[PDB]
C-alpha cells in the first residue's frame, strides 16, 4: 500500500481529515515526489495552515529540500502566506536557507514584492544582504524593479 | 555579461517547467507541480558571447501574480509554447501572442514557438498547422522534447538570437 503519493495529494488539496486518517494508518510524513516535494512542500506552497501544523507535530522535517533546494519556507515566502511562514519558524525552519541558486526566502519574497513577509524573515534573523551565487541580494532586486517600498524597508 | 529576461508561456501541463528544468539541470522531471512560478537562471555561451538567462517560467494563472505582470512588462523574450497532442493549447497559442502584443504595446516582439513533447508517438496537432501559425506571426516554430532534450537548447538559443535582431 502506497499512503505517501495518498498523503502528498491529501497535502495539496487541503483535506485536513485524509491527512489525520492516513498518519494514523501510518504513512510517512516524509513522503517526497520524483522531485523531492514532502507534504509539507506543498501544504506551505498551497496555503493550508491546519494541515502545515498537523505534519510539523507529527515529526515533518521543516527544512526538507526539493530537488532545486527549495525548503518549505522557501516556497511558504514565494506564495505570500504570512501566518504559515511565521509556524515553520516557530517550529526551527532555517531563515537563511539557500537554494541551488544561492537564494534565500528574503530573495524569493522581495523578488515577488511581498513586502509583510520581507518584514517577518528579517525580524526572524535574515541576512539582509546575503547574495545568491550571482551576486544578487534584497536590494540588488528593489533597484532591479523599481520597487520603493521594498527599498525603504532595507534601510529605515 | 548581457542578462536576457526570458518568459516562458503556454497553458498547463505543455511542458514549460519540464523545459526550464531539462535546460538548466540536464534532467527531465515526470510529476512537477503545476501551480509552482518561479525564475530560473543559467550561465550559458550562444554564438561566443557568454550570457545570462532569466526565466520566468508561468503557472498558476488562474490567479494573479505581481512578479509575472512585471517580468510580462520587462521581458525581452517570449517562448509560446504548447503541446502536440493537446489541440487545446494549439489555440491558446492565438490568446498568448495577442495577450504579449497588448503588455507589451507592439506588433512586433520577440518570440519563438514551440510545439513541445515530440518525444511522443500520438499527435493531434499538424507540423503544418504550427508551421503555417508560426510563418503568419513572422517567429520560428521549433519542435521539442523535454524529455529527449531535442530543440530545448535550440528553442532558448534562437530566442536569444531574435532579441540581437
Ligand atoms: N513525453 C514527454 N512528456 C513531457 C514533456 N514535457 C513535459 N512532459 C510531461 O508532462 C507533464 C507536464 O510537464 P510540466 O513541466 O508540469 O508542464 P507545465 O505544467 O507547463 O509546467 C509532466 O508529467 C512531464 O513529465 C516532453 O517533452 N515529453
Ligand atoms: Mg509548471
Amino acid at each position: 500500500m502506497d499512503l505517501g503519493k495518498k498523503l502528498l495529494e491529501a497535502a495539496r488539496a487541503g483535506q485536513d481529515d485524509e491527512v489525520r486518517i492516513l498518519m494514523a494508518n501510518g504513512a510517512d510524513v516524509n513522503a517526497h515526489d520524483t522531485f523531492g516535494f514532502t507534504p509539507l512542500h506543498l501544504a506551505a506552497l498551497y496555503g493550508h495552515l491546519e494541515i502545515v501544523e498537523v505534519l510539523l507535530k507529527n515529526g515533518a522535517d521543516v527544512n526538507a529540500d526539493d530537488s532545486y533546494g527549495r525548503t518549505p519556507l522557501h516556497l511558504a515566502a514565494m506564495r505570500g502566506h504570512l501566518e504559515i511562514v511565521e509556524v515553520l519558524l516557530k517550529y526551527g525552519a532555517d531563515v537563511n536557507a539557500a537554494d541551488e541558486e544561492g537564494r534565500t526566502p528574503l530573495h524569493l519574497a522581495a523578488k515577488r514584492g511581498h513586502l509583510e513577509i520581507v518584514e517577518v524573515l528579517l525580524k526572524n534573523g535574515a541576512d539582509v544582504n546575503a547574495q545568491d551565487k550571482f551576486g544578487k541580494t534584497a536590494f540588488d532586486i528593489s533597484i532591479d524593479n523599481g520597487n520603493e517600498d521594498l527599498a525603504e524597508i532595507l534601510q529605515k | 555579461m548581457t542578462e536576457y529576461k526570458l518568459v516562458v508561456v503556454g497553458a498547463v501541463g505543455v511542458g514549460k517547467s519540464a523545459l526550464t528544468i531539462q535546460l538548466i539541470q540536464n534532467h527531465f522531471v515526470d510529476e512537477y507541480d503545476p501551480t509552482i512560478e518561479d525564475s530560473y537562471r543559467k550561465q550559458v555561451v550562444i554564438d561566443g558571447e557568454t550570457c545570462l538567462l532569466d526565466i520566468l517560467d508561468t503557472a498558476g494563472q488562474e490567479e494573479y501574480s505581481a512578479m509575472r505582470d512585471q517580468y510580462m512588462r520587462t521581458g525581452e523574450g517570449f517562448l509560446c509554447v504548447f503541446a502536440i497532442n493537446n489541440t487545446k493549447s494549439f489555440e491558446d497559442i492565438h490568446h498568448y501572442r495577442e495577450q504579449i502584443k497588448r503588455v507589451k504595446d507592439s506588433e512586433d516582439v520577440p518570440m519563438v514557438l514551440v510545439g513541445n513533447k515530440c518525444d511522443l508517438p500520438s499527435r493531434t496537432v499538424d507540423t503544418k498547422q504550427a508551421q503555417d501559425l508560426a510563418r503568419s506571426y513572422g517567429i520560428p516554430f521549433i519542435e521539442t522534447s523535454a524529455k529527449t532534450r531535442q530543440g530545448v537548447d535550440d528553442a532558448f538559443y534562437t530566442l536569444v538570437r531574435e532579441i540581437r535582431k
